[PDB]
């Protein structure tokens, strides 16, 4: 990382880029079945 | 060659429909190959 600066994963906002189709996390089950779940049940189930 | 192959010998078809894997998140080749896989355990030895 360049001096000056710092990584931030996924950019401003991590879990919409996640539930998107253009995301660069690819979920797989049963060999060929994908895996996609909205923000909100991520937000859910993520406990501050 | 095909004809002079043997097709009738211990060999069973299995007829499915396609509406199973007609959805936008699902690879019908790879889910295919897992079917496979989890059948091939039980499935008789002599047999195609």
């Amino acid at each position: 990382i360049a001096q000056g600066y710092y990584p931030r994963l996924w950019g401003n906002d991590p879990l919409d880029l996640i539930s998107s189709s253009a995301s660069p996390l690819t979920i797989t089950a049963k060999g060929g079945v994908k895996i996609t779940v909205s923000k909100q049940d991520i937000e859910n189930k993520i406990i501050a | 060659k095909y004809a002079l192959a043997d097709r009738f010998s211990f060999v069973v078809s299995m007829v499915i429909n396609s509406q199973l894997v007609k959805n936008d998140d699902v690879d019908p080749y790879k889910l295919e190959s897992w079917a496979k896989t989890e059948i091939l355990a039980e499935f008789p030895a002599h047999l195609s």
